[PDB]
């Protein structure tokens, strides 16, 4: 396999020992308390280099936990990458860390360190003449660029030539590290092989991409303009893919519907090359296309929208591409068009591919394509930390180092999102539902307890707060008739099951702009995938949704942007659940999941005033059982 | 607690005026007596004049009599006066064996415990004995309030703990088990689980030589003066003795070698009386050695602790490993439901989270309190304090565990016109003594306060 597991080794070396572990020495005199039995950072506030210590554990591991007082730490395997790109010292990271953090640096977290620091994201790789050689940066890398089966023995004894690193760069070692060191030209064949002896050594290497060296690729026609938003995540992505001279390739998992494809595209200008873009599925090819893409500066007539269904120009674009996995290799090829464009994209060498939400694609046809297309670099911005796609070839390695993570935390706070205050709604029980529970349990009664008008009037109590105080109210179910019979008794327009889509967008036309209108009633057709809408009050009704990679692809999804400050909590989210009913557990997966996501939690089951809201239709006992026999016809 | 002076008060007047002799006795009452009352036995102790009720009206200021009342009925619980009605007023005179034993108490006097104490070579100074008694009182905490082991000297704790209702466990199977008793008891700080369990070693041991003004008058004389010399062997009645001898091998009493020497000066008496600082083979680390853990995020994160402060912390949050400075457990609505199943109501936590386990959240705290008695008028936005999500959490777990919510007090009637109802009602919401209250069925149940005062004026 091209992909090796130290991309991922996150979620372990979190344990440790009391008569086996180690009391800190510097537990007399030391700030923190940084373990590494646990993994984690306890940084007090007597630390006289507190922030340091968060800059150097941040660049390098994950901060497991967020207390005011002490913090921990996570286990963070792609750290050793991410840290060693950051610029922390191999014996520097542990001689500040063990004397800050009152845990003694241990052997394991030392060599760790120490190897994360250095090895660990500090490979070597020369170049010559604006090419690809057999060296290294520096003097272990020349040892390791000769030392390649690919990068040595797949090398020719000549030190550099214009020719051959304009044009052949054991093939074009595009993905390698900084050149103009010591080395020498290689051959032209198999790059496969190339990145498949590096993982299996496990060696995370800086890489960079030429693309001003490569004779082989023509410049594209790309319309320059960076006329497109930037935001304080979408910068940095760029900045540490870029980093000094060259760019390169890697994992940078982005909020999906933030303009996550916007640091590629930006990414895509500056590297003037071939660049494609990828997306989960042919539908959200020219769905959001037509959401955000029209204010970006990519060209849509040029960026043909692969489908596989409607047919547009292809192997014949002389720019980017925009397009899904679903086209480039999956059960869903409508007809011979997506495999026509896979025999033109080994036949054209293309440098770059935008992944949009690989994980909901199965990996295996991610190398596949790989091999045959040829290509030089790619680009995987995916949005889930857990996913299927960990196979023996992992995507991190497959593709490059990542630069930066998909801190939530950061955009969910800082304005967009700021103030998440989110709640699940225990809606007080009753005869029925406790008659629905005993009766049966099977998932057919999924709708059997949404249906509760106390739910409905829970959510006309954030219906009246949240258009009084100017917010945005965003309701989820998967249910198309039940939800429709929702709105209809508030009197007011209202997202449903098969709206038509004029009238819904006519429906976020009053929502986002006009303050009269503000529930919205998303159903399952809001993903995968629609226009994620700004969020400022998010209600979910359906609450098995599989699976937990979805959830945290819909939590990320929906709770979008939001440009408004008013409210101290700009940003409300409420989970409307029926309590001593069947989404007891399913509610309360949530409720972890929230608080493991990293938001601000509480919970709302008091209402201001609740049995004294306006349109109490159903509100008695006796109504309700009613609702809850029709609700069996779904 | 088993609040003892509510206890001492049910006690005959002839056995309380027996305390009262021991001058040492009355000033270690002194100190327990309501600061207002602590005042007026001060001035009925000096001048014994009879002066009616209606100039003491005069002496004091406006509202604040609610400490009067009190300590005028708690003056008459505990019978340490006699209320004598000579001119329709109160001619309130302090007891006479109260109102002599502060004399000599107070102008520097021979009460039994205060001049009982021996002055000699104190071998055993502020950690001589203590530490043993920590010890002896931390093998007693093991084995009655229930830990890892029991290594409690005091095997009379051990039985009290069980039929006494000490120990929360099989009694007669010889375990001390954590129940409704023992988390009463462990839920107090420091006099709730030392006057809870003091009072079975009384109740037990009260009738064949147990003497209990004499065990009392002891236990009186223990903090009435420093035993020093001949303090342990000598300010011991037959009950006390007894009782001492009993406390030295069951870690109540510091006394010497041998279980007949002088008194050692332990802080473990010190503590019950003075109620003060409750920090004590041969190491004592304080005070912050001790800690607890408390977390906005659920989760706690330990890193000073104790050997038998994490067995408290671990019945009611799931215990999985010690390391060298961090104990595994996550505090959620699940891990308060561990001791409530087995029916502990989860008040006495709140209140043992802000008291003891503290030492590790200093810091936390740090951040709450904010100096929030100045600024309070200026600003009313409080810092999280004190701490509502923790309490929403524990209130919503609580009421699940009982689903039903009962109050106490007493319902009253003769509510014959509307006017009585209404004027009470409204000063009781001034007050808040009121739980509910209804003019249309003219009864409510509280407490007998609202009712006191008004038969007072009635009356007064």
């Amino acid at each position: 396999p091209a992909d090796f597991v130290p991309d991922s080794v996150s979620g372990m070396f979190r344990s440790h020992d009391f008569s086996y572990l180690r009391l800190r020495p510097d537990h007399a005199s030391r700030p923190l308390w940084i373990s590494p039995s646990d993994g984690r950072i306890i940084l007090e506030s007597f630390s006289p280099l507190a922030e340091q210590a968060q800059d150097f554990l941040v660049t390098i591991a994950e901060p497991i936990s967020r207390p005011s007082h002490i913090h921990e730490y996570k286990i963070t395997a792609y750290s050793l990458y991410a840290a060693v790109s950051v610029g922390l010292e191999t014996d520097d990271i542990i001689s500040v860390l063990d004397r800050l953090s009152k845990v003694p640096v241990a052997e394991s977290i030392i060599n760790f360190i120490k190897g994360a620091t250095i090895s660990y994201g500090k490979v070597k790789l020369v170049i010559k003449h604006n090419r690809y050689f057999v060296e290294t940066t520096q003097a272990d890398i020349l040892q390791m660029l000769l030392n390649d089966s690919v990068i040595g023995p797949l090398r020719i004894d000549s030190d550099h030539q214009v020719q051959p690193p304009e044009d052949v760069l054991e093939r074009e070692e595009e993905d390698d590290d900084i050149d103009a060191v010591h080395s020498f030209e290689i051959a032209n064949e198999s790059v496969e092989v190339v990145k498949k002896r590096c993982q299996e050594i496990d060696y995370p290497v800086l890489e960079e991409y030429d693309f001003r060296n490569d004779h082989r690729n023509p410049d594209l026609d790309i319309d320059l303009k960076p006329s497109t938003q930037i935001r304080p995540y979408q910068e940095k992505s760029l900045s540490k893919m870029f980093g000094n001279g060259r760019a390169r390739s890697g994992i940078i998992v982005l909020p999906c519907g933030a303009g996550k494809t916007l640091v590629g595209i930006t990414a895509a200008c500056t590297i003037k090359k071939s660049v494609i873009v990828l997306c989960t599925s042919s539908v959200s090819v020219m769905q959001w296309r037509q959401q955000f893409l029209q204010w970006c500066t990519l060209q849509p007539e040029n960026c043909a929208v692969f489908t596989s269904d409607n047919k547009e120009m292809f192997q014949t674009e002389s720019g980017l591409v925009v397009s899904t996995y679903s086209m480039v290799a999956n059960t869903r090829n409508r007809s011979h068009d997506s495999q026509k464009v896979m025999d033109f994209l080994t036949g054209r060498e293309w440098g770059f591919i935008i992944l949009d939400e690989v994980h909901v694609v199965p990996a295996a046809m991610f190398r596949r394509v790989v091999s045959t297309i040829a290509a030089h670099a790619k680009l995987g911005l995916t949005a889930t930390l857990v996913r299927e796609d960990d196979k023996i070839g992992d995507l991190n390695f497959l593709i490059g180092p990542k630069l930066y993570e998909a801190n939530w935390m950061e955009l969910s706070q800082k304005g967009h999102i700021a103030n998440v205050q989110c709640a699940e709604v225990w809606c007080p029980m009753t005869a029925e539902f406790y008659q629905e529970y005993l009766r049966e349990t099977a998932r057919k009664r999924m709708l059997l307890y949404i249906m509760n008008p106390t739910k409905f009037q829970a959510c006309q109590f954030l219906i009246q707060y949240h258009e009084r105080r100017g917010d945005k109210i965003i309701v989820f179910s998967d249910n198309v008739y039940a939800l429709q019979e929702y709105a209809l008794k508030m009197g007011k327009p209202f997202i449903y099951g098969s709206t038509p889509q004029q009238e819904r967008m006519n429906i976020l036309q009053n929502f986002q702009y006009n303050d009269q209108i503000n529930t919205i009633f998303l159903s399952k057709v809001g993903d995968t995938s629609i226009d994620l809408p700004e969020a400022t009050c998010l209600i979910q009704i359906s609450s098995h949704y599989g699976s937990r990679r979805q959830e945290a692809q819909r939590l990320g999804r929906i709770l979008r942007a939001k440009r408004r400050n008013d409210e101290g909590f700009n940003a409300f989210f409420y989970s409307l659940v029926s309590k001593d009913t069947q989404e007891m557990y399913y509610s309360t997966k949530r409720q972890a999941f929230l608080v493991d996501q990293g938001y601000a939690f509480k919970v709302i089951t008091h209402l201001h005033g609740m049995e004294n809201i306006p349109n109490l239709a159903y509100a008695s006992p006796r109504e309700r059982r009613e609702l809850l026999q029709e609700v069996l016809l779904k | 607690k088993h609040s003892v002076t509510q206890y001492l008060e049910e006690i005959p007047q002839q056995v309380q005026n027996r305390l009262y002799t021991s001058p040492a006795t009355c000033l270690a009452i002194y100190r327990i007596l309501p600061p207002l009352a602590k005042f007026f036995i001060m001035a009925m102790v000096f001048n014994e004049n009879e002066v009616p009720l209606l100039d003491l009206d005069k002496w004091v200021n406006s509202n604040g009599k609610l400490q009067f009342q009190n300590a005028i009925k708690s003056m008459k619980s505990l019978h340490l006066l006699i209320p004598n009605k000579s001119s329709g007023t109160l001619m309130i005179n302090l007891n006479p064996t109260f109102k002599i034993s502060l004399r000599n108490a107070l102008t520097g006097g021979e009460v039994q415990n205060s001049f009982g104490v021996v002055v000699e070579e104190n071998v055993v100074s502020l950690d001589l004995l203590d530490e043993y008694s920590a010890n002896k009182w931390e093998t007693i905490l093991h084995f009655m309030v229930g830990t890892p082991l029991a290594k409690i000297p005091s095997e009379k704790v051990l039985n009290l703990l069980k039929h006494s209702k000490l120990m929360e466990e099989v009694n007669s199977t010889g375990e001390f088990k954590i129940t409704n008793e023992g988390f009463q008891f462990l839920l107090q700080e420091i006099n709730s689980q030392l006057w809870t369990l003091l009072l079975q070693y009384l109740k037990m041991i009260e009738t064949s030589k147990m003497d209990l003004v004499d065990v009392l008058h002891f236990i009186f004389m223990l903090g009435a003066l420093e035993v020093g010399k001949a303090y342990k062997i000598d300010a011991l009645s037959e009950t006390q003795r007894i009782m001492l001898q009993d406390m030295r091998d069951y870690g109540l009493v510091f006394q010497k070698h041998s279980n007949d020497s002088i008194f050692y000066p332990t802080k473990l008496a010190l503590m019950l009386t003075s109620d003060t600082k409750t920090i004590r083979g041969l190491k004592n680390q304080d005070i912050p050695d001790g800690s607890l853990i408390v977390e906005t995020n659920f989760k706690i994160y330990s890193y000073s602790n104790s050997p038998l402060q994490i067995a408290v912390l671990s019945l009611f949050v799931h215990l999985k490993a010690r390391f060298v400075n961090m104990v595994l457990g996550q505090i959620t609505r699940e891990s308060i439901r561990r001791a409530l199943t087995n029916g502990i109501t989860a008040d006495q936590i709140i209140a043992y989270l802000e008291t003891h386990a503290h030492p590790q959240m200093r810091r936390l705290a740090e951040e709450k309190l904010e100096k929030k008695l100045e600024l309070d008028p200026n600003c009313k936005e409080p810092l999280q304090v004190l701490p509502p999500t923790v309490v929403d959490q524990i209130r919503l777990w609580q009421l699940e565990l009982d689903r039903v919510i009962t109050y106490e007090g007493s319902l009253y009637s003769d509510f014959e016109t509307s006017q009585e109802y209404n004027l009470l009602s409204k000063y009781a919401q001034d007050i808040g003594v009121l739980l509910w209250k209804d003019d249309k069925k003219k009864k409510f149940f509280i407490s007998k306060e609202g009712n006191s005062q008004v038969l007072d004026f009635a009356k007064r």
